[PDB]
């Protein structure tokens, strides 16, 4: 029995690891678009005027 | 003719768990150390992506 319910402690957090870097997937192309959209301050600052 | 001296005592100091040393430190009384041949911690550190 415990090497059952350890072997199922196993592959729940190598199955948490799998969403849970997924969530960072979300947070990382979030910003990548962020980035990709941001021109710098000196180019941007004579253009608001 | 019986003669007395005069002795001066032996200056005491702070004990380890009253400086302020011992904020540093995590303090246990393992009464039989000189039986202990080794002794180790294991870590097991699971790395996100």
């Amino acid at each position: 029995f415990t090497e059952y319910a350890g072997a199922i402690k196993t592959i729940t957090s190598a199955l948490q690891f799998g969403m849970d870097a997924l969530e960072r997937g979300l947070v990382d192309t979030v910003l990548a678009v962020k980035l990709r959209h941001a021109p710098p301050v000196f180019i941007l600052k004579t253009l608001g005027d | 003719e019986a003669l007395l001296g005069v002795y001066t005592n032996v200056v005491e100091f702070v004990k380890f768990l009253e400086t302020a040393l011992a904020a540093a430190c995590v303090n246990t009384e393992f009464k039989d150390l000189r039986r202990m041949i080794d002794g180790k911690i294991q870590f097991k550190i699971s790395m996100p992506t």
